[PDB]
RNA sequence: ACGGAAACGCUUUCUAGCUCGCUAUAAUUACC
């Protein structure tokens, strides 16, 4: 009973994509019927050995010197009727459009077994930027000695010789998620809304992400008083961070695009943009300065990040609470909300 | 083929490997990065580790998977395909009849990587 | 109570990925990660008894000392009695023997279609002023792995009350480890583990384990 | 009643890494390690018979004395009978001869592709206030190593029933080693050991072992 | 040619003297870039080689001399002070020249010598 | 019809006890 334990439930209000490093290529899958086809490249190989097709499959795969047709076309060029090798396919939403198209997709982070999950490391990241952005003690500093960077002694965290082990963030433990059924994955696309253009022009990038209105559970343990009475107010602080981030950023873009806030907000993992992953207050001048001279960070602030997803919008608070406000199927990427609890003992 | 004097072969391959000569300090300047290889090296090592308490006859699924990811990755990045050429890896794979042959190949990979890092490869 | 040995056995199931030990000796050529402690002959992950003893002891000090306890020499007689104390004549030799735990269910996992018995997790850190990301890879023993667990308890000169209290301390210890992690990157959700089929057996001498088995299955 | 010599043979399998060692100033020039005792010609790990005898004896004192003995001179006639007592005229020469055990399965291991017969185990300690970590490397003989085990028992002047009792004590001794460790960092999981293929053979004189072989295949 | 019975230790000493030292340290003397921890897994293999050169015959250990070379270059790849060592001390050449149990044991001893004089003249 | 016969340099003794390889770190930023 000596620690404190909290149980935090995450409802995704938009496609969430944290993801690992790997990415599927246009040669490793097939758009066929409602669902996308994601094989096991292994099982493919060994059924194509069993079909005497192997040498073709290799010369096809090794044939990437920027292969301009490289797809499940190669299947159809051969007999290609078989199709029982590999597991879990993703269903065609119609969004992330132009199909028949997708050249490249970013894999969601999947565990040992092939199921995906939300690593507590990533959630803790986001909890951190919430906790950081609120607390006035830490919202004022970076290091200048030498292009600027985070102070990184702002929160003491290491063992110090002869001192009584002060490390606060060691006392906040964020559970790895369970793995969830791979049948909730979606393939959301990136659209950037620039209020300079006041139009929203879709970019060539696809992210396998969690379909909205998913529940995913976490446990968070605290071994110190300060951490107890920190994670206690994660609700307050969450809604406060969203207050500042709207006031700073969202509240200068068409209210169509701003998603409505349902429980408590969090920006988690995606291409949800720079201000979600910083102390945006102190980051402002410096971050911009980072993108001078290339594909520019053009607006004085950023572009706002949007994604085409099926309007699920089913949540019932005595009517249609339809998640997104707008009519062009536009969620704000990596937007989710949560509710936190306290258990006992 | 390759066996038992294969370190000299591995080296002879690696010094031949592709170079980004444009760089202001482009010494040999390998185009390749351990990052690109990683997955198939974890695979090759897991294969060696596995062949000790299992039998050459019954492993060959995993050797298909190895060849597969070799080709896939050969497609996905140019310097990998280049490596697989200049070190004749794909020729070597098909040549594995014994557990003796297989273990030889695993060792070969080890050697290639060692001499890569030695000669200024970036991990 | 005349001499006897009670063997606590269980299976440790990893509820999350676990990362303990290792060095650039056990390393694979072109491994870029922080590797894990492994049995040298099978190259499989192993859970070192040193780790289990360590963690269980330091957690139990928070419960059972009611004292500062600057160094392990300074722990209470009840903990020194069990884990041993180098600077006390009475407790120089401890009543508990932890054992390196080895992976049981390799075949279960091979069936579940794993392509290795260790996962390499990619993580990063994002600078909060510059937004720059610095990535890192680290090896973990895969989730839902099981390890055969053994702990040996020795009844010698500790007559009636003391064995009972010791049993209590062992159960408290294991539960505390269940409500904590096995040393890894624990704050970021590593090393959550559970003791399955926890069961007592008298493997030497004569002792009644019915009561203990009851108290283990339910109360831990 | 007559004269005869029985050879107890087994293969000791290391269930975990074993560390005996301790020649520090005679160590390899290599690097930091707490070295393990090695046969000088082959530089392989050795299990010195002194170690086996010592540990088995002090284990057996806990069972068979039924009064705590300050010195090994004060052990019971049953233990003195077997292990020797320098200060008792009757038992000055003990009926047991332990033998240095040597690595048997070098070939098995070379086949399994092992690149050393000893691992270096990396451990640390955490300061309980400062949380500072102090690391420590210590050498072990690798886990699935096996050693040829030999123990010689001498029947002269003993009631065949005395021979029976002696056999009981030997079997209890070996089992107790199995439920304990061979001296190392034992409390932290070292020195777990198993006797495989345990059998008796009369190599001098005449004695009937059939019943004993049955009984010690039973009790291990 | 490189490694002679009269030769090796004097060479090893010379190499440890010519080795890259950290002159950028105002606080430190000649202080070595190199550090015993970097060599540990390497010279463990050297020692296992010597130890087995007694119980087995030359051909039987060819596999071992293979894996030594590899590890050497690998570590020289991963650490700068290592590459410096195995450069100044002609290590890889010295392996190439081993036809013989006499030559092999001499190389193992050579490593021993290098390390001794490393620690002597300032160490990890 | 050897300053020589006869005489094990032996019996007892665990290289042991105590010590988590641990400590912050969203796989991410930018889209004229």
């Amino acid at each position: 009973n000596d620690y404190r334990t909290f149980k935090l439930s995450l409802l995704t209000l938009a496609p969430i994509h944290i993801g690992n490093g790997e990415k599927y290529t246009s040669r490793e899958f097939i758009y066929e019927n409602k669902k996308f086809y994601f094989p096991d490249m292994g099982k493919f190989y060994n059924k194509m050995v069993e079909k005497r097709l192997a040498e073709k499959f290799e010369a096809f795969l090794i044939q990437t010197r920027p292969n301009n047709n490289r797809l499940i076309s190669f299947l159809n060029d051969n007999r290609i009727a078989e199709r029982s090798f590999g597991g879990y396919s993703i269903s065609e939403t119609g969004l992330e459009s132009d199909k028949n198209a997708i050249n490249e997709v970013n894999k969601f982070i999947r565990d040992a077994f092939g199921n995906p999950y939300i690593p507590g490391s990533s959630l803790k990241g986001a909890i951190r930027t919430i906790l950081m952005n609120t607390t006035p003690k830490w919202n004022n500093e970076n290091a200048v000695n030498r292009f600027p960077k985070e102070n990184k002694n702002l929160i003491p965290w290491g063992p110090k010789k002869g001192k009584e082990y002060d490390d606060l963030f060691n006392a906040i433990r964020v559970s790895d998620s369970k793995p969830f059924d791979n049948k909730s994955l979606i393939l959301v696309q990136k659209w950037d809304y620039s209020a300079k253009t006041n139009k929203a022009k879709p970019l060539p990038l696809y992210r396998e992400s969690i379909s909205p209105l998913t529940k995913i559970e976490f446990e968070i343990t605290t071994t110190t008083d300060e951490a107890g009475r920190l994670i206690e107010e994660l609700g307050k602080r969450a809604q406060a961070f969203y207050k500042d981030y709207k006031a700073f950023f969202l509240s200068e873009f068409p209210d169509d695009k701003i998603q409505a806030n349902l429980q408590y907000p969090i920006y988690l993992g995606a291409g949800s943009g720079a201000w979600t992953k910083t102390l945006f207050k102190q980051a402002d001048g410096i971050l911009q300065r980072r993108y001078s001279r290339m594909k520019t960070k053009m607006v004085k602030k950023g572009v706002l990040k949007l994604t085409k997803a099926p309007l699920k919008t089913v949540k019932i608070p005595s009517g249609n609470h339809s998640l997104v406000k707008n009519h062009e199927s536009f969620y704000e990427m990596g937007k989710a909300n949560f509710m936190i609890k306290e258990i006992d003992k | 083929l390759t066996d038992e004097n294969y370190v000299d072969i591995a080296e002879k391959a690696i010094l031949k490997l592709e170079r980004n000569t444009r760089n202001r300090k482009n010494p040999d300047a390998f185009f390749l990065t351990t990052s690109k290889l990683r997955n198939l090296l974890s695979l090759t090592s897991t294969l060696f580790d596995e062949s000790k308490v299992k039998e050459y006859d019954a492993l060959l699924d995993r050797i298909a998977y190895l060849r597969v990811q070799f080709v896939y990755q050969a497609g996905r990045e140019i310097a990998v395909k280049d490596l697989i050429e200049k070190a004749q890896i794909l020729e070597a794979l098909k040549e594995i009849k014994d557990r003796e042959t297989l273990q030889r190949f695993c060792r070969y990979m080890e050697a290639l990587v060692a001499y890569f890092k030695f000669y200024g490869g970036k991990d | 109570m005349t001499f006897a040995k009670i063997k606590f056995s269980a299976q440790i199931r990893l509820e999350t990925g676990l990362h303990i030990g290792g060095s650039d000796a056990f390393a694979a050529i072109g491994a870029i990660d922080s590797p894990v402690i492994k049995d040298p002959i099978t190259n499989l992950p192993i859970i070192p008894g040193s780790s289990l003893k360590g963690k269980m002891r330091t957690l139990l000090a928070k419960v059972y000392n009611e004292k500062v306890a600057e160094k392990p020499s300074d722990d209470s007689d009840i903990l020194s009695r069990l884990f041993g104390n180098s600077k006390d004549k009475r407790f120089k030799m401890g009543r508990l023997i932890f054992r390196d735990a080895f992976l049981s269910n390799a075949d279960e996992l091979d069936s579940l279609g794993v392509r290795s018995y260790t996962e390499v997790k990619f993580e990063n850190t994002i600078d909060r002023i510059t937004a720059e990301a610095n990535p890192r890879q680290i090896e973990r023993a895969i989730r839902n792995s099981t390890f055969d667990f053994e702990l040996i308890y020795e009844i010698t000169d500790e007559n009636e009350n003391q064995v009972e209290e010791d049993f209590k301390v062992i159960r408290d210890g294991l539960k505390l480890l269940e409500l904590d992690y096995l040393g890894g990157s624990g704050s970021r959700g590593y090393g959550k583990v559970a003791f399955e089929n926890l069961k007592a057996t008298t493997v030497f001498g004569n002792y009644d384990v019915k009561t203990l088995n009851e108290l283990l299955t339910a109360e831990v």
